[PDB]
């Protein structure tokens, strides 16, 4: 059975449901790799 | 569960992840067996397919369910009510499969 209610508010119900430091994961010879920092 | 884990580790594997695929495949088989003994032997099939065709239309829900970093509890929260909506999901085993 398929829902045709088109009541996708559920998505909004999660849209409504929802400082930056990264971490060095490897380093050497003047190069580093940094996990995290999503908005660099 | 520990017995099936034992008989699972009892064989060699191509890689690391394939074992996780095998175990969750076993979970799938068990949920389907529960459904088959419940008399829903094929209702689960059409339920899965219709939900798949529903999810196919919406790329938003589809892709953001593939959040490779959000906590798995966050993922199941995402699924909860968009699945638990109405008669469109009357099957009581498909909930655990999709979860």
């Amino acid at each position: 059975t398929i829902p045709a209610d088109d009541i996708q508010s559920a998505i909004e119900e999660y849209v409504s449901s929802f400082e930056e430091v990264g971490t060095v994961v490897d380093a050497g010879d003047g190069i580093a790799h940094v996990e995290g920092l999503p908005s660099v | 569960t520990l017995e099936v884990l034992r008989t699972a580790v009892s064989k060699r594997w191509s890689a690391n992840s394939d074992l996780i695929d095998a175990i969750e495949h076993v979970s799938r088989q068990a949920l389907l067996e529960l459904a088959e003994r419940a008399g829903q032997v094929d209702e689960v099939e059409d339920q899965l397919f219709r939900f798949s065709r529903i999810l196919d239309v919406q790329p938003r829900l589809a892709i953001l369910l593939g959040d490779c970093a959000v906590p798995a509890e966050g993922r199941v929260r995402l699924l909860r009510k968009v699945l638990e909506r109405a008669d469109s999901t009357v099957n009581p085993v498909v909930v655990a499969l999709l979860s």
